[PDB]
């Protein structure tokens, strides 16, 4: 990234590089030169092919095996079991998209662009901008249906109660707020304020 | 394959040592531990026990596998090695990667 | 509701009474911690800008393709209209017009490809929803990593983003167990939960949650003698009927 | 330009876009803001639950496509109709 | 998806009477008026298109 | 060239085929592997032990 | 002579209270048959003697 340094690695792929014309590492997806080879091994930060991934160490490009994960042993017995005595409760964020933009598209101003002559050339090729609006109409018209089928999912409007006795459990950080113009919940207010076009 | 005339292939980023590596580490989780490791840290706990508890999910009363044992761990042995020996003999069974 | 939810996943309801604040107070730092999170950026909101990424860029692209020349003396229309006569003109209309034409036709085909792509990925986020939002799902990391109690789903711009509360054990100890009590030559199988000792006294616990209790006839099942089971253990067990028959004197 | 605007607000049966909707009133082409459904309050207290008594039982249809009709085309013969030289 | 397959067989029947900038839709004519050394260059067009 | 793009549509197209069948491959291994599904005919024929 | 057994596997019972459960009086029920049950607490009362 230029905003964490300048410095840059190069990789040749899928050449041995002994004719290639520092440092000069040979591996198994071209060898590339710019970087240090170690002996240590992390997760892959930038991958590169064949099990070999790069990372800036913190001044320097390093290249490394990647590593699986930490290796621990289970003290498996026949006369031994394992019993948990707490527990902890979490909360997780899984994103998926439903949606994209609609448009469509006219061939006549697109190709032609209003000529007269153009038009008269363009009509005897068929009917090919006829199959264009109808499958761009087809892609418009089930971007309305995605959204249908993932919410409204629910036959009537229920509204929260005025007193927030839940037990001690606190909700507003979801729930709505009326105040706010857009009648939106606060994560969902921080939420479309990162996304930009 | 084979590579010339502008196309070339590219090695894919894990290795069959890694991906063998993985399964053998499920293997060995799911056979110590149960599903235990799927949710949180891995306890470990015989293979009777937990055979026991898989038969109680289905509606089989425990108490039948303990009665059984010797049974039950023969014929798992036995089609252990029916499935070895199926496709030892080039039955074409692996089509759908082939193809 | 917290109690029902609790029973689904195999844990008693009683131990969310004696630890209702406890669990409460994770609760909400948990949900501080996801706002925290949130607010600090981690490329999390990636599956949606990226679409809206592709969809730009292929949009552009198509933009840039009018400027071509596909073999012509130039590109611009006006100027072949106006500087060429039709019978010569026409064959500079013809190929500039294939080109254009065939430059609609793949980004058409390209669009065609991703819509597939997002309405699958629409006909999966429904699934989610309706699964992990309007009930409790047994399946494993269908609605997060652990125990699912309850999900809570968020608009999106293009999307919809779900929060799942899970339930997760936190420490354990480890004791030695027997799969059977052999009393009175016959063998005793628990109703439910296992037999768990630590050295000098054997007790009955729940499945995900260590709680002793006293080995009692209310709570086990007797089934045969104890010669043919494997491993089994040498130790008493109580009945409460008979301090009861005594007291009765 | 044709459509009555109107205050009233029901489901939609011509989508238009930005939740406007047009239907007939049966005698006029009116255009109205969709209604998302009906509006409830659930009565809520920390000490009060509801318990059904009675049942019912109903049965439901859903369709599902499952295959197409088989279809082929002979290249040579639609681009050229058994011509000699343009084969 | 019986209408939508119909529609497509049919607008795929259709586009055999396009002309695609010869002198004539009908290969028969095509090589029934004209010369073939020049009547390749007019074949070709036709093919190209369908 | 267009040899070269009717090869990128058919790749394009084989893509998502594989892709589908990544997924269906990954809740399998999630669901019979990590677990015990309750689900018939999803982890082999009969009731599903591991 | 009638028993109780497991659903997907057969192993009689004799029946008895501590398996079963009383709901109503045997006149509804379509197709109830005509048979004693045991109850266990009998032998311990005699006991006390
Ligand atoms: C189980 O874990 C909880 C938290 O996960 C423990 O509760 C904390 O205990 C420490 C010990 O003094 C206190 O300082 C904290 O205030 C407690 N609450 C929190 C939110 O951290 C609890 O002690 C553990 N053990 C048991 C038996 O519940
Ligand atoms: C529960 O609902 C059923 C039907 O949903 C009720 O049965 C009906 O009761 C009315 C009362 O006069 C009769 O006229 C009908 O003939 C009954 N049958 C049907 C099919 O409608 C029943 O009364 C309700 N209450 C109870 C306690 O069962
Ligand atoms: C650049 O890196 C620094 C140090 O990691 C960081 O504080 C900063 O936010 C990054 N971005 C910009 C625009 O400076
Ligand atoms: C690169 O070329 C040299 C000289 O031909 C050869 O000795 C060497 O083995 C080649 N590298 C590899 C990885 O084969
Ligand atoms: C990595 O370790 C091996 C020994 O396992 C050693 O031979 C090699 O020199 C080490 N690599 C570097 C860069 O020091
Ligand atoms: C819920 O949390 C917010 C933010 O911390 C706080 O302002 C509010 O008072 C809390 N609700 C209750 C009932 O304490
Ligand atoms: C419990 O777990 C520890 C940690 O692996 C192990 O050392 C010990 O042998 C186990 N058993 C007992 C009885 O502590
Ligand atoms: C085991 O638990 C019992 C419960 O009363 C206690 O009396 C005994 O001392 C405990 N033994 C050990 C070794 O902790
Ligand atoms: C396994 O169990 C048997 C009895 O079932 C016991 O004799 C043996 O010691 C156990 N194995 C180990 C390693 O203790
Ligand atoms: C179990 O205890 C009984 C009590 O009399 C004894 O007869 C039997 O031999 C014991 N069995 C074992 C394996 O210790
Ligand atoms: C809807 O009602 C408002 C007053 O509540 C009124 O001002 C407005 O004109 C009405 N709309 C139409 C289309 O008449
Ligand atoms: C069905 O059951 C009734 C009693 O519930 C009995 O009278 C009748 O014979 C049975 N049907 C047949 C075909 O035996
Ligand atoms: C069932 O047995 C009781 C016992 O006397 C008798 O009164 C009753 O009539 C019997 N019913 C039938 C259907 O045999």
């Amino acid at each position: 990234g230029t905003n964490t340094s300048n410095q840059v690695a190069v990789l040749y792929q899928g050449v041995n590089c002994t004719e290639v014309p520092s440092n000069v590492f040979q591996t198994r997806a071209g060898c590339l030169i710019g970087a240090e080879h170690v002996n240590n091994s992390y997760e892959c930060d930038i991958p590169i092919g064949a099990g070999i991934c790069a990372s800036y160490q913190t001044q320097s490009i390093i290249a490394y095996t990647m590593s699986l994960g930490a290796e621990n042993s289970v003290a498996y017995s026949n006369n031994s079991i394992a019993i948990p005595t707490n527990f902890t409760i979490s909360v997780t964020t899984e994103i998926l998209p439903v949606s994209m933009t609609k448009t469509s598209v006219d061939c006549t101003m697109y190709i032609c662009g209003d000529s007269t002559e153009c038009s008269n050339l363009l009509l005897q090729y068929g009917s090919f901008c006829t199959q264009l609006n109808r499958a761009l109409t087809g892609i418009a018209v089930e971007q309305d249906k995605n959204t249908q089928e993932v919410f409204a999912q629910v036959k009537q409007i229920y509204k929260t109660p005025p007193i927030k006795d839940f037990g001690g459990f606190n909700f507003s950080q979801i729930l709505p707020d009326p105040s706010k113009p857009s009648k939106r919940s606060f994560i969902e207010d921080l939420l479309f304020n990162k996304v930009t076009l | 394959a084979q590579k010339f005339n502008g196309l070339t292939v590219l090695p894919p980023l894990l290795t069959d040592e890694m991906i063998a590596q993985y399964t053998s580490a499920l293997l060995a989780g799911t056979i110590t531990s149960g599903w235990t490791f799927g949710a949180g840290a891995a306890l470990q706990i015989p293979f009777a026990m937990q055979m026991a508890y898989r038969f109680n999910g289905i509606g089989v009363t425990q108490n039948v596998l303990y009665e059984n044992q010797k049974l039950i761990a023969n014929q798992f042995n036995s089609a252990i090695g029916k499935i070895q020996d199926s496709l030892s003999s080039t039955a074409s069974a692996l089509g759908k990667l082939q193809d | 509701q917290m109690a029902y939810r609790f029973n689904g996943i195999g844990v008693t309801q009683n131990v969310l009474y004696e630890n209702q604040k406890l669990i409460a107070n994770q609760f909400n730092s948990a949900i501080g911690k996801i706002q925290d999170s949130l607010s600090s950026t981690a490329s999390a909101l990636g599956k949606l800008q990226d679409v809206v990424n592709q969809n730009a860029q292929a949009l552009n692209t198509l933009v840039k393709q009018l400027s071509s020349n596909f073999g012509a003396i130039s590109s611009v229309l006006n100027d072949i209209l106006s500087r060429l006569d039709p019978p010569e003109a026409e064959v500079q209309i013809d190929r500039l017009i294939t080109g254009r034409l065939q430059s609609l036709q793949t980004y058409v085909t390209q669009q065609l490809i991703r819509a597939a792509e997002i309405r699958a990925s629409a006909n999966l986020a429904a699934t989610k929803m309706s699964e992990c939002v309007l009930g409790q799902s047994k399946r494993v990391d269908f609605c997060g990593k652990g125990y699912h109690l309850m999900s809570f789903p968020q608009s999106a711009p293009h999307g919809v983003v779900f929060l799942h509360v899970t339930y997760v054990p936190a420490q354990e100890k480890n004791f030695t167990t027997a799969p059977a009590i052999c009393h009175d030559g016959k063998a005793h199988f628990p109703r439910e939960g296992v037999f768990v000792s630590n050295g000098t006294h054997w007790f009955v616990t729940q499945r995900n949650f260590y709680e002793p209790q006293i080995i009692t006839t209310d709570n086990t099942f007797v089934s045969g003698n104890c010669d043919v089971v494997i491993g089994i253990v040498n130790n008493t067990v109580y009945d409460p009927l008979q301090p009861e028959l005594d007291s009765f004197k």
